[PDB]
């Protein structure tokens, strides 16, 4: 009934406001708690803040001082504004919803509870790094095959991650493989994906290889054959 | 549109870094980038082209380098003369020598 | 923050205790991390757990003060390998920000997987912008360690090699690429490459040649 | 070797047209190109165009591009690898704003990828 997506830059330079927004589907903003939430390589799961119903904000007091969160109700997005980003901010920055929870210990008269927040349904998260270096577009090569076969397509040379691959526009799914990408020593990463079909296919199955890096809004197309 | 370091200094016996950037209209894996060192109002000296070939005499200490998006120069070992202001460049092998912005060191 | 390792065996209970034990009346969630992906509330009053998730993901609840908070993992499987993170809250202390430590849970006893190794030659339209790229693409395989080796003819080549750390993929088993990069002459003054992928004991070879 | 002497400093004032000499010696004047490079004060230095001694063809910059004559002579041979050359230079709707000190630099190599790249200058000329 709700879900959520995130959407970012992707890169941002040092010393530079970061900005991303987040859109809820199916459900309004303005009834509910969200949270944003960051997770760096190495360093865990780190709470960055959260935002009322009635849009009131409480920041983590480990980046309080240059977080602000927002929202707008006309639809259902809510943003995240982070300025004088350093490197160590670059991280995947998921969206999630918060419920209150009010947990009662004593008597309510004295105030003896404490509000407690967890979030129960997360976005997927934005890859978002900090870097001086600037973006640049893949080069996508196809890589022709020869019980079944294997043909695949080189993404190389992009930078930054992530970039997304479907094969045949999204038709062909059954058997799809894309494997993580390799940073070179150059700095940019390289991808590459592969379908095993049936080696009757060959003959003429189209096999269309799409590729997309929104950090260069540079989408790709190409096709294989022996 | 070539941006150069806006200024830097070292010491003598140190090194430096100048840098130089622009966007995919003059930079950069498919241009050459030449380094320029030049006093103000004087005549110019060629210290390394193609992005780190030295010319004929330039000191060793003198380098080049290339990024995919930002060429650098390193002048190692300072020495009294370094005390002028470098410029960059950009260019293919049939156009013109798109000059930097400028280094004060 | 730091991370706390934790085998448990296929099949077997796993009992994770909590990073920090409460000082008052606690209200802790438990939540399960794998890295890439976001993470999933396992668990969010002291036992409270939401739909979409087992009857096996079990947790304390807060009925005397002294029990410590523990998710209980009953039939523990190979998809239960992530970080779980005790998001500890209690009427003494403050307000909870830090999600606390991770407990990174492995599962022993599963089924040894050999890989299945596909080498690809350098594209022609690649060799005709005069650059040149072996691809080693390794998957299927547990457990997630592998080592790579190019050789050019029968000697080693070790000049050019970029190889991925092993990933987990959605059927619990592992992936890694191997890339030698070369000029277009060396491949095709060499008569044939190989790459060699020995995985626990075995070593499993996969060629290709210029015709 | 290579020497380039450049003509005097003489001013003029905006509308005019003047002429840049710039004189050659220890080298085939033939062999490289001839590069007119300007240091402005108020921006940066500007490369505003190389000529061939010996094919003619020139290519300056569009920001020169309807408003600058170069022109070469052809050199005098001194001895098997040495002759002495000159190369011109004009301007058209000049105005005060093109003040600074202009250079007269040769090429670089005969051949290659930084063929006519400005290697040897002259000593310079203050304008108006
Ligand atoms: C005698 O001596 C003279 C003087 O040294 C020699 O002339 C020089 O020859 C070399 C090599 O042939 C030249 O170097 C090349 O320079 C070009 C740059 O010119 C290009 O750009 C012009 C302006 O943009 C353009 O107009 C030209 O295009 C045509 O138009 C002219 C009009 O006259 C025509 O004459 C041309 O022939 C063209 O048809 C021109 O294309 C540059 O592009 C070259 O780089 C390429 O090639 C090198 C390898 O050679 C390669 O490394 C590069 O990556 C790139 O692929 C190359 O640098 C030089 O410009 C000539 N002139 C000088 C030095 O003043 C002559 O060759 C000698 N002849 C003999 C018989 O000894
Ligand atoms: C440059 O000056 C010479 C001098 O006679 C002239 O013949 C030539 O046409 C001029 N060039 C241009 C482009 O007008
Ligand atoms: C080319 O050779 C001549 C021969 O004396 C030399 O003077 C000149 O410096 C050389 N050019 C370069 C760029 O070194």
């Amino acid at each position: 009934q709700v879900q959520l997506q995130e959407s970012g830059p992707g890169l941002v330079k040092p010393s530079e406001t970061l900005s991303l927004t987040c859109t809820v589907s199916g459900g309004s903003i303005s009834n509910y708690y969200w949270s944003w939430i960051r997770q760096s390589p190495g360093k865990g799961l780190e709470w960055i803040g959260y935002i009322s119903d009635s849009e009131s904000t409480n920041y983590n007091p480990s980046l309080k001082s240059r977080v602000i969160i927002s929202v707008d109700t006309s639809k259902n997005q809510l943003s995240l504004k982070l300025n004088s980003v350093t490197a160590a901010d670059s991280a995947i920055y998921y969206c999630a919803r918060a419920q209150q929870g009010k947990r009662i210990y004593g008597m309510v008269s004295f105030g003896e509870f404490f509000y407690y927040y967890y979030m129960d349904v997360w976005g997927k998260g934005t890859t978002v790094t900090v870097s001086s270096a600037s973006t640049k577009g893949p080069s996508v090569f196809p890589l022709a095959p020869s019980g079944t076969a294997a043909l695949g397509c080189l993404v190389k040379d992009y930078f930054p991650e992530p970039v997304t691959v479907s094969w045949n526009s999204g038709a062909l799914t059954s058997g799809v493989h894309t494997f993580p990408a390799v940073l070179q020593s150059s700095g940019l990463y390289s991808l590459s994906s592969v379908v095993t079909v049936p080696s009757s296919s060959l003959g003429t199955q189209t096999y269309i290889c799409n590729v997309n890096h929104k950090p260069s809004n540079t989408k790709v197309d190409k096709k294989v054959e022996p | 549109v070539l941006t150069q370091s806006a200024s830097v200094s070292g010491s003598l016996g140190q090194s430096v870094t100048i840098s130089c950037t622009g966007p995919n209209s003059v930079c950069c894996s498919h241009k050459s980038i030449s380094w320029y060192q030049w006093p103000p109002g004087r005549a110019p000296t060629l210290i390394i082209y193609e992005d780190n070939e030295r010319a004929p005499g330039i000191s060793p200490r003198f380098s080049g380098y290339k990024s995919y998006w930002s060429a650098y120069l390193t002048i190692s070992d300072l020495r009294p003369e370094d005390e002028t202001t470098y410029y960059c460049c950009s260019y293919t092998h049939n156009s013109g020598c798109v000059f930097g912005t400028g280094t004060k060191v | 923050s730091y991370v706390r390792p934790l085998s448990v065996a296929l099949g077997e209970t796993a009992s994770i205790s909590c990073g920090r034990q409460a000082l008052g009346s606690r209200a802790v969630q438990w939540y399960q991390h794998r890295p890439g992906q976001a993470p999933i509330l396992l668990i969010y009053n002291n036992q409270d757990r939401p739909s979409g998730i087992p009857e096996r993901f079990s947790g304390t609840p807060d009925i005397n003060f002294g029990t410590r908070a523990t998710l209980t993992i009953s039939g523990v499987e190979a998809g239960d390998e992530a970080d779980y993170y005790c998001h500890m809250w209690d009427s003494r202390s403050g307000f909870s920000w830090s999600f606390g430590g991770a407990t990174r849970l492995t599962v022993l006893g599963q089924p040894k997987a050999a890989p299945s190794v596909t080498l690809f030659p350098p594209s022609s339209e690649e060799l005709q912008a005069n650059k040149a790229t072996l691809v080693c693409l390794i998957s299927d395989f547990y457990p997630g360690a592998v080592t790579v080796a190019w050789k050019a003819d029968s000697s080693p080549v070790k000049a050019g090699v970029e190889t991925t750390t092993p990933s987990k993929q959605s059927n619990n088993k592992y992936a890694a690429s191997s890339y030698l990069s070369l000029t277009p002459m060396q491949w095709k003054m060499h008569k044939s490459y190989s790459c060699q992928v020995t995985h626990e004991g075995s070593t499993v070879e996969k060629t290709v040649a210029p015709t | 070797q290579g020497q380039l002497v450049q003509s005097g400093a003489t001013t003029t004032k905006p509308g005019s047209s003047v002429k840049i000499s710039c004189k050659t010696s220890g080298y085939r004047f033939n062999f490289y190109h001839i590069n007119w490079i300007r240091q402005t004060a108020g921006r940066g230095p500007e490369w505003m165009g190389w000529i061939s001694p010996y094919s003619g063809d020139k290519n300056l910059a569009p920001a020169f591009q309807d408003r600058v004559n170069m022109t070469t002579d052809t050199e005098v041979p001194v001895t098997s690898f040495t002759s002495t050359g000159a190369a011109y230079m004009e301007i058209r709707n000049l105005t005060s704003d093109d003040t600074g000190t202009y250079f007269c630099a040769k090429g670089l190599l005969r051949d290659g990828s930084s063929t006519w790249l400005p290697y040897l200058w002259g000593q310079g000329t203050l304008l108006t």
